[PDB]
């Protein structure tokens, strides 16, 4: 579970304490873990008897949660909670690295994300891909306080103006049956709201000035889009690198799912860019 | 396993540049001595509990073929385990690969100090310090 | 790119850099105008964990350690560790054991058991075959 | 046999913002007509016969057979007049 | 490795000498 | 899944794209097909391995709808996914 | 009923200024992630 910008003693004690209520008692269940950490992110790990089903166990307990779910704050319950089976440990991790250094560390890390983890999760035995040090790939506006405030705004009507301009609505069908003699012809209305690009999201109006000039989001603040542009942190050898963690689901292959990693990873090579290459170093499974 | 287990606390409320820089001298230490193959650092990631932390970080130290090296995993990590001690920016420590993978993070024990009777955070802490400084009195046992 | 995702709003890094950006933050009073919020709010420093570990429902202190096979074995040392625990901890905590270490301590005499019943059995079987009581001591008896 | 098709004619109502905003009628009034006079619009539940059913709001089959009707519809302004919603939705046709 | 190869050597010895003679003394004591 | 007045295009997109995305990856699946028409309904339909258990499946498939439930609008949200084990094809007709 | 029509508020009144002057807030850290600088401390920020 999420709580973004939550001290650890806030999120143990209104979120995790909520859940293991509700977790405890799930048959054939050894021992729960609960991290609570500072980036506002919350981890329980429920270790269940050997030999039990996992499929069976993930139910029940994504079942307990979701009865919980309506004690967990909205902020959190906004955000989601995810149950998955998985291994604790790391089973085989993926490195993107640029042998001469083309490439920054918001071009890897995105790669990563939008091309690289959506095709190893689809693969059989996989329990969790987990980017090390890469945040999620969403939109992300920097206010500037100094401007908002000469602006004549505040942080809540900033929020207010790209929550009611980005919206999605349905428009019916033309010539619908409660007509009083029969249509001829059915025609869908399609009615859009949403946006797309950063240009859109900068063209969103904020409010109109004493002299007749709209203010547009990107007149306060910095607008941004990736999974984080901070440098790179991850490392092979010494040099940088984008490490990619796979976590196999209990009762999976370890040989088989390091196998299916290593040829579909040689598949995506194929349409790499240039300077961009992969390695495994890291494989307990050849060990095995 | 063909591999070690390493890394780094850093002091109460230290930036993850200041883990950084440790990690860094860790990984040179590391590919310096023989029989070590790679390096793999993930700086902010916890190695007892792989969650995000901005005072720690983790190295996976890779080693070659048995055939390739005169000295044993043992013997490898006690030289790193030696040659890391001497930082003195922050605690570091390397362990051995667990004897079954997928159970554990490291060899040796493993164990939680529960607080069962709401004494607080404040006497819990004060019992990790206690039972570290039995544990490292101890004949024959490492710092836990 | 056919996905959705997110969108978050929060004020750029270098106004959040130390106390005095936190008390410069505006905020419009009921008159309309905008005043800075460091003349309502009191900020202190304050000492807290992090993380915050739960184990089985109540706060816990993790503890990993490993000792030296030729010095102390890892029966042995699992159980000087227990003696350790009712000797510092105080009253109304307690550890508990994880990962391997949980296995090693479930797991019952399992050499008393089926020693004893598989010599019996072997005992049992050759008394059976030959017809003699003592016929097959003269075997068991090279057992020990 | 085949029951693909993908010549069914679709109608394209794009909002323009701008001119919107000049108009003086806000999105969330603009868009919540579309969403209630064309689109279905569920209000809330009632009780009959010992169960629950919804109660839906939506114009009537006659008004809602044209383009024209579409551009029709009004909303109030700032200024809260009533005006036609045809001077700021750019109706189109499309095919899907 | 180590055990089975100390424990066979151990067995071979020791059982060529002690079996004959536990089957002598148990076989007297019977017939006494 | 349901969404009134919304066309087959962007069910496709912002409700059967979640949910197809959430849904692949069960165990002993075949194959699978999801139709979105006009009439604002929503249709996906796993097939499975023979053999398989239908129980234990239902629930994995809804418990993936409901790891994408986020995903969903909210006027999709507010009327609900039914997941339900479920023979495609009829079984007996009665006629009033 | 009475203390309360007495002062002017209605239930609703009341209700409403309860549950806008209890309310969690999330304040995050300081020299976060997104400086253009590396930060030589990172302290978190309880608002209660």
């Amino acid at each position: 579970a999420e709580y973004p910008g939550a001290n650890p003693k806030v999120i143990a004690e209104t979120v995790a304490t909520p859940l293991e209520e509700a977790i405890n008692g799930v048959e054939n269940m050894m021992y729960m873990k609960s991290v609570a950490g500072s980036d506002g992110v919350l981890v329980t790990t429920v270790t269940f008897r050997p030999g039990t089903d996992p499929d069976q166990a993930q139910v029940q307990v994504q079942n307990r949660v979701a009865q919980a779910e309506a004690r967990l704050p909205e902020d959190v319950r906004r955000l989601g909670i995810t149950t998955q089976k998985q291994s604790p440990t790391l089973t085989l991790v993926v490195h993107l690295f640029s042998p001469n250094g083309k490439y920054d560390s918001l071009y890897m890390r995105n790669y990563a994300t939008l091309k690289v983890k959506d095709e190893l999760a689809r693969l059989p035995g996989v329990g969790q891909i987990q980017i090390f040090g890469s945040g999620e790939y969403a939109m992300r506006v920097w206010l500037d306080p100094n401007k908002v405030a000469a602006r004549g705004l505040t942080a809540s009507d900033v929020v207010t103006a790209m929550q009611e301009q980005n919206v999605q609505v349905s428009a019916g069908q033309l010539g619908a049956e409660p007509l009083p003699q029969e249509s001829d012809f059915l025609i869908s209305i399609n009615a859009q709201g949403r946006l797309h690009t950063e240009e859109e999201f900068g063209n969103i109006i904020l409010k109109t000035a004493q002299d007749g000039s709209l203010v547009r989001l990107r007149d306060v603040a910095r607008i941004e889009m990736g999974s984080g542009s901070y440098a790179l942190r991850s490392q092979l050898n010494n040099k940088d690198a984008v490490g990619i963690g796979i976590f196999q689901s209990p009762g999976a292959n370890a040989i088989d799912l390091s196998n299916a990693v290593r040829a579909k990873m040689a598949e995506l090579a194929t349409r790499f860019p240039e300077d961009m290459q992969w390695a495994a170093p890291y494989d307990p499974t050849v060990f095995v | 396993k063909l591999y070690l287990i390493g890394g780094v606390k850093m002091p109460e409320g230290s930036s993850l540049a200041r883990t950084d820089a440790v990690i860094r001298k860790m990984s040179e230490i590391g590919m310096n001595t023989e029989g070590v193959d790679y390096a793999v650092a993930f700086p902010g990631l916890n190695a007892l509990q792989f969650t995000n932390t901005p005072n720690t970080g983790t190295v996976f130290f890779g080693l070659k073929p048995f055939d390739q090296r005169k000295h044993t995993a043992a013997e490898i990590n006690a030289e790193i385990n030696a040659k890391i001690a001497q930082i003195q920016q922050g605690f570091g420590f390397s362990i051995l690969p667990p004897p079954i993978l997928g159970l554990g993070q490291g060899s040796g024990y493993s164990l939680y100090i529960q607080d069962r009777g709401g004494l607080g955070y404040g006497a819990l802490q004060s019992a990790v310090n206690a039972m570290s400084g039995a544990i490292m009195q101890t004949p024959g046992m490492h710092f836990p | 790119f056919g996905r959705t995702w997110r969108v978050m709003a929060q004020a750029d890094g270098p106004y959040r850099e130390s106390v005095e950006d936190i008390a410069n933050l505006r905020t419009r009073n009921n008159q309309g105008e905008m005043v800075p919020i460091g003349s309502m709010v009191n900020i202190s420093t304050t000492y807290g964990p992090d993380p915050v570990i739960r184990y089985n429902g109540y706060p816990a202190a993790d503890l990993i350690g490993d000792a030296d096979p030729r010095v102390l074995s890892s029966s042995q040392a699992m159980t000087h560790l227990e003696e350790l625990s009712k000797q510092i901890l105080p009253n109304g905590m307690n550890i508990e054991w994880t990962d391997l270490s949980f296995q090693q301590a479930t797991q019952g005499n399992t050499a008393l058991i089926v020693f004893p019943v598989a010599v019996l059995l072997a005992f049992l079987v050759l008394a059976a075959l030959y017809e003699s009581w003592t016929l097959p001591l003269a075997v068991i008896l090279i057992v020990p | 046999i085949s029951t693909y098709q993908a010549n069914v004619p679709q109608l394209d109502v794009q909002v323009d913002r701008d001119k919107a905003k000049a108009q003086g009628v806000s999105l969330t009034e603009l868009f919540g007509t579309l969403q209630t006079y064309l689109g279905s619009s569920y209000v809330n539940d009632f009780n009959q016969f010992g169960r629950t059913w919804r109660v839906m709001a939506q114009a009537d089959g006659p008004y809602r057979e044209s383009v024209e009707d579409i551009a029709n519809l009004r909303t109030r302004n700032n200024q809260g007049e009533m005006v036609p919603i045809g001077s700021m939705v750019n109706i189109s046709t499309t095919y899907g | 490795g180590i055990t089975v190869f100390s424990g066979m050597l151990g067995v071979t010895l020791f059982g060529l000498f002690l079996t004959p003679v536990f089957y002598v003394t148990l076989r007297k004591l019977v017939t006494r």
